[PDB]
C-alpha cells in the first residue's frame, strides 16, 4: 500500500522523522480512547509469570515473542498484552496513561505473582504499565527492559535509521498495513513525550552485543536512568530477542532465582 | 589507529563520452557487521566545495545523474562514469566512515580531452597609473587553449628576461574544456623606461609557429 | 536545506581561529554536523563534529586544540581553534551528517571561508585598468592585497561570459596579485561600459574600476 512504500522511500532518503510525523498526524484522524478494553494473549511450569508489552514498531504484536515463550518454556509461563491500535477497527489510545490503564486492567483482571517484559520501546511501554500497575497496588516482582533507549538517549538509533528500517522490511513478519503505520506514528510520537518515573522496582537491562552501525565508543548502548542490572546478550538489536532468544531466558532464569 | 585511503588513479584525462573509473582501497575494512559499506564519494568541481555523489559505496545522492556509479565492499571501491561529459571536470574524492576520524583519499583530478586549440595572446602595456607607484607589471593573455602546456617567453629589447615573471592558470573551464593562462612581467619603474619594446612568446601545439605579441614604450 | 558560513580570516599565530555556521531550513536535531579542513592544494582532514545536544566526536590529531559548540536556539554550531600556526592554514567547510546513512538529501557544504596565519596585517588591493588595444580583450589588474581572497565580478554580475578571474600569485613581497579578464567584441568598446568590482572581505574594501580604451 501507499503508506508502506512511502516508508519504505522514507528510509532509504533519509526522511523518517519527517515521515513519522505525518503518520502522526494521520493518527489523529482515527477514533481514541481515554470504557475500551483488552484481553491478554497466553503463549506452562514457573512460579512467576513473564508478562510481555508488545513493540510499538508497525511490525509489532504478540507474534514477536513466540521464540521466547518457546525458550522460556520450563521457567515461566509467558502471556501478552497487546499495543491497541495496530488491529483493524481497534481505536488508539489518547495518552500513555490511556493505554496503561487498559492494559493495568487486563493483567489484573486475569493474575499470582508476575514480571513485565519489553523490547525496544516496547520496553517503555512495559514500564509504564508496571509503573501503572505498582501505583494501582498490584506490582510485579520486577521489569525487563531488553534494549531500551529511553528519550533523551537514542543518539545512535537516530543516526542508524536508514539501517534499521531497510532491517525492518527484510523481517516483515507481519505486513505493515495502514492500521499499523498510523499506530507507529501515534505510538512513536507518546512514548516521545513520555518520561519514566522512579519506583524502585528491581530491573534487568538487557542489552545487545553488536550495534547496528558504526559508532565511535560503546556510548550506543542501551541506558536507563534508574538502578538496574545490566546483561549483555548476543546479537544485535533485531537478532538478539528472536535467533538469540534463548541467551535472553537463560538470564531471566538466573535474575528469578 | 586511522584507516589511510590510497586512490588510483592521481591523475586521469579522458576522451568525451568515453568511460572512466577512480578506485580507492582503505588500510582497513569499510564493511560493517550490519552488511554495508561506509564509503562515500565527493565531486569538487573547479571553485566550489565538495559535493557528495555517492554515499553509502553504492547509492547516489539527489540530483546525481545516473551516468556515476559505485561500487566495491571491504578494503577496494571504484567509482565509474559511463559517458564521461564536460561538467564532470574536478576532484574527486573518497572518504571511509565507518572508522572515526573519517579520513579522505588524496583526490584524483579529472581532464577532459578535448580537441587541440591554440591561444589567442593578448599583450597589456603597465597602466600610467601603476607607474606612478615604481614599478610595472606587463601582462600576457593566453586565453581558451588545449592542452595545457604552453611556454610563455618575455623579451625586453630582445633580451630573454627570466626569473622576473609569474603565470597563473585557470582550472579547465566545465563548458568548453580549455584553459587561459596569464603571465605577468614585474619591473620596476627605472627599469621599465630604460627600454622600448616588450614581447612576449608563446608556444604551443596549436601553434605552428611561436606568436609573438609586443608593444613599444 | 541550506548552509552559511562566517568568521575571520586573518589571525596571527597562537590566536585562537574562530568560525560559525548556520544551517537555514530545519533538520538540525537529527544528524552530526561537521567541520573539515583543506590546505592550499592539499586534500581534506576531518576536524570534529557536534549534535544538537553537544556531544562531540573529534580528530586526535587536534582534540587537545578543538572546540565545537552548538547553539540550538539559533541552529548554528561553532568552530574554535587555539594556540595556532602556520599549518592551519587552510580553506574550512561546514557539513551535514559526513559518512553516516541517512545522506540522500544532504544540503551542499558550506562554501568555506580561508584562514590565514601570519603576523603580517591586512593590506587592500591596488586595482589597474588592462586597457583594451586597437573580438578584444580587457581586464582588471588587482595588485598586492593581504591576504587572500579577492572576489571579482563585472558589471556586477550582468556579465559573466567570456570571463576569466586568474588564481591568486604569491609575489616575493608576501602580497597577492591577481587578473580578471574578459573578452567581449570589438565593436562594443563605445558602446558599452566594463566595470570590474574587486571585494576583499579581509580588508572590509570594495573598490570598482572603470576599464576603457
Ligand atoms: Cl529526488
Amino acid at each position: 500500500s501507499a503508506l508502506r512504500d512511502g516508508y519504505r522511500q522514507a528510509g532509504v532518503s533519509g526522511r523518517v522523522r519527517s515521515y513519522l510525523d505525518l503518520l502522526a498526524g494521520l493518527s489523529d484522524f482515527r477514533e481514541h480512547f481515554d470504557g475500551f478494553s483488552l484481553d491478554l494473549v497466553d503463549m506452562g511450569p514457573g512460579e512467576v509469570t513473564v508478562i510481555c508489552c508488545a513493540g510499538t514498531a508497525a511490525i509489532s504484536g504478540p507474534h514477536e515473542f513466540t521464540r521466547l515463550a518457546g525458550a522460556l518454556r520450563g521457567i515461566a509461563p509467558v502471556r501478552a498484552v497487546p499495543q491497541p491500535g495496530y488491529e483493524e477497527g481497534e481505536p488508539l489510545p489518547s495518552s500513555m496513561a490511556a493505554v496503561a490503564a487498559v492494559q493495568a486492567d487486563a493483567v489484573i483482571r486475569t493474575q499470582k505473582p508476575f514480571v513485565v517484559a519489553g523490547h525496544s520501546a516496547g520496553a517503555l511501554m512495559a514500564y509504564a504499565l508496571a509503573t501503572e500497575l505498582l501505583d494501582r497496588g498490584h506490582p510485579p516482582r520486577g521489569v525487563v527492559l531488553i534494549d531500551v533507549y529511553p528519550p533523551g538517549h537514542q543518539d545512535a538509533m537516530n543516526a542508524w535509521l536508514e539501517e534499521l528500517t531497510a532491517t525492518l522490511f527484510d523481517r516483515e513478519t507481519v505486513r505493515m498495513d495502514d492500521t499499523r503505520l498510523t499506530a507507529l506514528g501515534a505510538y512513536d510520537r507518546l512514548t516521545g513525550q513520555w518520561r519514566p518515573r522512579e519506583t524502585g522496582l528491581p530491573t534487568l537491562l538487557v542489552s545487545a552485543g553488536e550495534p547496528m552501525g558504526p559508532w565511535p565508543d560503546d556510548s550506543w548502548k542501551p541506558t536507563w536512568p534508574f538502578e538496574h542490572d545490566t546483561v549483555a546478550v548476543p546479537g544485535d538489536h533485531f537478532t538478539m530477542v528472536q535467533e538469540h532468544a534463548d541467551a535472553i531466558a537463560r538470564h531471566i532464569d538466573a535474575w528469578l532465582g | 589507529l586511522d584507516v589511510v585511503m590510497t586512490q588510483s588513479p592521481l591523475s586521469l584525462p579522458v576522451t568525451p563520452g568515453e568511460p572512466a573509473s577512480i578506485s580507492c582501497r582503505s588500510s582497513q575494512s569499510l564493511l560493517h557487521s550490519n552488511g554495508y559499506n561506509y564509503l562515500d564519494w565527493y565531486l569538487q568541481k573547479p571553485g566550489q566545495s565538495p559535493q557528495l555523489l555517492i554515499y553509502l559505496g553504492s547509492n547516489r545522492a539527489s540530483g546525481v545523474p545516473d551516468r556515476f556509479s559505485g561500487s566495491g565492499s571491504g578494503t577496494d571501491f571504484t567509482l565509474k562514469i559511463s559517458r564521461v561529459e564536460a561538467e564532470d571536470v574536478g576532484v574527486y574524492y573518497c572518504m571511509q566512515g565507518t572508522h572515526w576520524p573519517r579520513t579522505f583519499g588524496q583526490g584524483t583530478k579529472v581532464e577532459i580531452k578535448r580537441t587541440v586549440a591554440a591561444p589567442s595572446v593578448f599583450i597589456f602595456p603597465p597602466s600610467d597609473e601603476q607607474l606612478k607607484s615604481g614599478t610595472a607589471s606587463v601582462v600576457c593573455l593566453l586565453n581558451n587553449f588545449y592542452p595545457r602546456e604552453a611556454k610563455v617567453q618575455w623579451k625586453v629589447d630582445n633580451a630573454l628576461q627570466s626569473g622576473n615573471s609569474q603565470e597563473s592558470v585557470t582550472e579547465q573551464d566545465s563548458k568548453d574544456s580549455t584553459y587561459s593562462l596569464s603571465s605577468t612581467l614585474t619591473l620596476s619603474k627605472a627599469d621599465y623606461e630604460k627600454h622600448k619594446v616588450y614581447a612576449c612568446e608563446v608556444t604551443h601545439q596549436g601553434l605552428s609557429s611561436p606568436v609573438t605579441k609586443s608593444f613599444n614604450r | 536545506v541550506q548552509l552559511q558560513q562566517w568568521g575571520a580570516g586573518l589571525l596571527k599565530p597562537s590566536e585562537t581561529l574562530s568560525l560559525t555556521c548556520a544551517v537555514y531550513g530545519g533538520s538540525f536535531s537529527g544528524y552530526y554536523w561537521s567541520w573539515i579542513r583543506q590546505p592550499p592544494g592539499k586534500g581534506l582532514e576531518w576536524i570534529g563534529e557536534i549534535n544538537h545536544s553537544g556531544s562531540t566526536n573529534y580528530n586526535p590529531s587536534l582534540k587537545s586544540r578543538v572546540t565545537i559548540s552548538v547553539d540550538t536556539s539559533k541552529n548554528q554550531f561553532s568552530l574554535k581553534l587555539s594556540s595556532v600556526t602556520a599549518a592551519d592554514t587552510a580553506v574550512y567547510y561546514c557539513a551535514r551528517g559526513l559518512g553516516y546513512s541517512g545522506s540522500y538529501y544532504a544540503p551542499n557544504w558550506g562554501q568555506g571561508t580561508l584562514v590565514t596565519v601570519s603576523s603580517a596585517s591586512t593590506k587592500g588591493p591596488s586595482v589597474f585598468p588592462l586597457a583594451p588595444s586597437s573580438t578584444a580583450a580587457l581586464g582588471c589588474l588587482v595588485k598586492d592585497y593581504f591576504p587572500e581572497p579577492v572576489t571579482v565580478s563585472w558589471n556586477s554580475g550582468a556579465l559573466t561570459s567570456g570571463v576569466h578571474t586568474f588564481p591568486a600569485v604569491l609575489q616575493s613581497s608576501g602580497l597577492y596579485s591577481l587578473s580578471s579578464v574578459v573578452t567581449v567584441p570589438s565593436s562594443s568598446l563605445g558602446t558599452q561600459t566594463y566595470i570590474c568590482n574587486v571585494n576583499h572581505k579581509p580588508s572590509n574594501t570594495k573598490v570598482d574600476k572603470k576599464v576603457e580604451p
